[PDB]
RNA sequence: ACGGGGAAUCAGGGUUCGAUUCCGGAGAGGGAGCCUGAGAAACGGCUACCACAUCCAAGGAAGGCAGCAGGCGCGCAAAUUACCCACUCCCGACCCGGGGAGGUAGUGACGAAAAAUAACAAUACAGGACUCUUUCGAGGCCCUGUAAUUGGAAUGAGUCCACUUUAAAUCCUUUAACGAGGAUCCAUUGGAGGGCAAGUCUGGUGCCAGCAGCCGCGGUAAUUCCAGCUCCAAUAGCGUAUAU
């Protein structure tokens, strides 16, 4: 009422964090990092519940501070560092590396990836921002102001940064024939080719999408994120490949495997 | 004996250098065998000392049958001194806390405010 | 009032004060419904 | 700002007309046959059967071949066949309306113990489960309101600790042997 | 005999917002003058001392002298008549006693032979009037 | 009348309620002004005024429990001046200090879920399908109403040592040693004219006491009052008052 907020309560917090109701009242409030609240995943909840390596805040408190956690190449030291789309994280003591992309319902599924894919990442742009001294500037999803890009970079594109010096290599333009994954919104976490972008001057530019499964949907341009060329994604996808299944179809899969693994 | 320890959901916390697991007791009807014996038996199944094994939270089921509890298996006696929380440690006893009171302490720091500024005034009084 | 309020409890107070007999503990529990079902549908 | 999940709700419905001489007369004919305790033990069943038809009816309003009916109804039919009240292959989401009160009553543990031997009278089975003698295939349960699934239909036998079971006698028999020893010699 | 139109939703609405006032079951419960003249402040009960003990007759068809009390409340300081419902339980009532008074059972109306009394007494000096009758409690003397 | 997400009630419409733990707003007795700070017109910050006020050497000083506990007054009406920071996360120069935010306890018939007070048998009475006699007579697999614990088995209520729960204890859960013969381990709250389930039973009272939501009962045979006995409703709940 008089300034900033510094207490986020229970499941008033975003639903995709996959939280409880009887763990007291409050929830970790991300440290205002490179993503909004309603798109991020606190690094604390990635170590108690999604991984279940630890038990409480304390056993998480001592891990992150022992400087084993590595996010985006340079280590972090805050318990609640916001995560986000297309972020790479590494655990050197045990030896795994995670990718943290959206599921077909939206839960930030645990996704182990190879060290080759642990080098780079994919980041969308927000504005080509030629600034002082005639110097071209960009901005990306995680607030990387890259100077001096390839001038062809215009808008809605995807860049690939080595995660040692940024320095975009192998960009892909936004076109109407390329793969794209939807981030945010009810359609959270589906995959399909664009096939249309119907403009609306002065409002949200609605982008339709057709999936390789034959289904179709639509979102607004903001929720679109390009993840490859043609029908080839640069990244391996989890089980289901981000292809939404109706609750009837998802029911069938549950019943078949029953009493077949445990 | 007929304690019959069983293990489920086993994970090796390398980033902490310990073991994480579920201990599943199967007592055929007894008094839910204490933490001492289960710490004793578990080592024989894991080939280590009963100094390093620490268990917590046995919540027996209804009917005098299967009883479930947690436990973690460290590697060093030193490591239990920084990876195990304190109350879990003195539970058997190798570290008594700083615990004296709360209100006794809380009253003290407040009455310190009335005389704060001089080391003699502060430390001498109380 | 005309002359009233002089008599109050005229009946409760001159009735014979008879005592009660406690012989059988008819606790409700559930055998009640067992026999309360067995008063009607046994005949 | 406490944790304290405050979600609770009734599970019985009070009849609108309190005295009818036909609702009172009939409800006893249920408690008497099936060994219940009070009318709550009946109205609770009337409520579950009311809900399961207030839910079944809504689907019947929806036309067939429908996304929400076909799944919810199949899921609705799944629990009824699983719980022991309807024949397999007698599921069309219409015979649900043809169910009556006693069908949920016949499947309780109390009645089921009686039908599978294990007792001499329908009342006797009820006291046994409350003395902790009967185990539903793995665990001794003392809840005569247990509703038994098909898997647990043929897995109901006495326990392993009970005096009736493979265990030691109770206190009455143990004490009589000691008292009888001085009684006779 | 009706509006029944399709752009008439206001007239069907400012009519019923007007003709509701003739439903005395609604005029009482929604006008500030109805509750104001209630000796209770709209409350269920109201304590107050006893300033005398008086009896009141019955209507024409059947004769008797119903016993009552002239309880003055402490909330508003008003004066009301309170029936003493019990068989000969006017022996425990005494002046300056602070009895508890409740509605008589008809939501603000007389009941039966009692003329003009809408209030009965439930407690007497912080002991239940039922308890005094059946004897479970006892008023110290 | 703080708004909203919601809540009660219900066939389809609706009517009532929202202070109440989530989101947003206003405030720290009533008003006004302002320093520090990115973010206060902050009051567990200052400045005055007003009302109520606490120390005083009579010269002066200090405060804001619509924070957690408490008491006063108010009332129809609302908890213990108890433990700690372990889970909840927050603050700080920080794996390390602090948190009456919160958790844990205690009180707690606002309320909601499951669930005791009996089960069995032989007894002698008692019925009818069964048995055989047109018929009487019968002997038996059963349902039971009542009465003897007649008699052996089962148990939870309660005590009480240990384990388990948890910072520390507390209760549930697990194994001990005891622990049921009718008042042991004793079930109630309201009724028996009608609506509205159940007595044209006995003693008393005599348009008195009183009952009665309403119709109505009470003046010598009260189916209604006061009691006794028997039955009825709901059963650890059930009547009363008022809002709806």
């Amino acid at each position: 009422a008089r300034g900033p907020k510094k207490h986020l309560k229970r499941v008033a917090a975003p639903k995709h964090w996959m939280l409880d109701k009887l763990t007291s009242v409050f929830a970790p409030r991300p440290s205002t990092g490179p993503h909004k609240l309603r798109e991020c995943l606190p690094l604390i909840i990635f170590l108690r519940n999604k991984l279940k390596y630890a038990l409480t805040g304390d056993e998480v408190k001592k891990i992150c501070m022992q400087r084993f956690i590595k996010i985006d190449g340079k280590v972090r030291a805050d318990i609640t560092y916001p995560a986000g789309f297309m972020d790479v994280i590494s655990i050197d003591k045990t030896g795994e590396n995670f990718r943290l992309i959206y599921d077909t319902k939206g839960r930030f599924a645990v996704h182990r990836i190879t060290p080759e894919e642990a080098k780079y990442k994919l980041c969308k742009v927000r504005k080509i921002f030629v600034g002082t001294k005639g110097i071209p500037h960009l901005v990306t999803h995680d607030a990387r102001t890259i100077r001096y890009p390839d001038p062809l970079i215009k808008m809605n594109d995807t860049i690939q940064i080595d995660l040692e010096t940024g320095k975009i290599t192998d960009f892909i333009k936004f076109d109407t024939g390329n793969l794209c994954m939807v981030t945010g919104g009810a359609n959270l976490g589906r995959i399909g080719v664009i096939t249309n972008r119907e403009r609306h001057p002065g409002s949200f530019d609605v982008v339709h999408v057709k999936d390789a499964n034959g289904n179709s949907f639509a979102t607004r341009l903001s929720n679109i994120f390009v993840i490859g060329k043609g029908n080839k994604p640069w990244i391996s996808l989890p089980r289901g490949k981000g292809i939404r299944l109706t609750i009837a179809e998802e029911r069938d899969k549950r019943l078949a495997a029953k009493q077949s693994s445990g | 004996d007929t304690v019959t320890i069983r293990t489920r959901k086993f994970m090796t916390n390398r980033l902490l250098q310990r073991k994480q697991m579920v201990i599943d007791v199967l007592h055929p009807g007894k008094a839910t065998v204490p933490k001492t014996e289960i710490r004793e038996k578990l080592a024989k199944m894991y080939k280590t000392t009963p100094d390093v094994i620490f268990v917590f939270g046995f919540r027996t089921h209804f009917g005098g049958g299967k009883t479930t509890g947690f436990g973690m298996i460290y590697d060093s006696l030193d490591y239990a001194k920084k990876n195990e929380p304190k109350h879990r440690l003195a539970r058997h006893g190798l570290y008594e806390k700083k615990k004296t009171s709360r209100k006794q302490r809380k009253e003290r720091k407040n009455r310190m405010k009335k005389v704060r500024g001089t080391a003699k005034a502060n430390v001498g009084a109380g | 009032v005309h002359g009233s309020l002089a008599r109050a409890g005229k009946v409760r107070g001159q009735t014979p004060k008879v005592a009660k007999q406690e012989k059988k503990k008819k606790k409700t529990g559930r055998a009640k419904r067992r026999m309360q079902y067995n008063r009607r549908f046994v005949n | 700002p406490v944790a304290r999940s405050w979600v609770c709700r009734k599970t019985y419905v009070t009849p609108r007309r309190p005295f009818e001489k036909s609702r009172l007369d009939q409800e006893l004919k249920l408690i008497g046959e099936y060994g219940l305790r009070n009318k709550r033990e009946v109205w609770r069943v009337k409520f579950t059967l009311a809900k399961i038809r207030k839910a079944a009816r809504e689907l019947l309003t929806l036309d067939e071949k429908d996304p929400r009916r076909l799944f919810e109804g199949n899921a609705l039919l799944r629990r009824l066949v699983r719980i022991g009240v309807l024949d397999e292959g007698k599921m069309k989401l219409d015979y649900i309306l043809g169910l009556k009160i006693e069908d949920f009553l016949e499947r309780r543990l109390q009645t089921q113990v009686f039908k599978l031997g294990l007792a001499k009278s329908i009342h006797h089975a009820r006291v046994l489960i409350r003395q902790r003698h009967i185990r539903v295939r793995k665990q001794v349960v003392n809840i005569p309101s247990f509703i038994v699934r098909l898997d647990s239909q043929k897995h109901i036998d006495f326990s392993l600790r009970s005096p009736y079971g493979g265990g030691r006698p109770g206190r009455v028999k143990r004490k009589n042997a000691k008292k009888g020893q001085g009684g006779a010699g | 005999g009706k509006c029944r139109g399709l752009r008439t939703a206001r007239k069907l609405r400012s009519h019923r917002r007007d003709q509701k006032w003739h439903d005395k079951q609604y005029k009482k419960a929604h006008l500030g003058t109805a509750l104001k003249a209630n000796p209770f402040g709209g409350a269920s009960h109201a304590k107050g001392i006893v300033l005398e003990k008086v009896g009141v007759e019955a209507k024409q068809p059947n004769s008797a002298i119903r016993k009552c009390v002239r309880v003055q409340l402490i909330k508003n300081g008003k004066k009301i008549t309170a029936f003493v419902p019990n068989d000969g339980c006017l022996n425990f009532i005494e002046e300056n006693d602070e009895v508890l008074v409740a509605g008589f059972g008809r939501k603000g109306h007389a009941v039966g032979d009692i003329p003009g009394v809408r209030f009965k007494v439930v407690k007497v000096a912080n002991v239940s009037l039922l308890a005094l009758y059946k004897g479970k409690k006892e008023r110290p003397r």
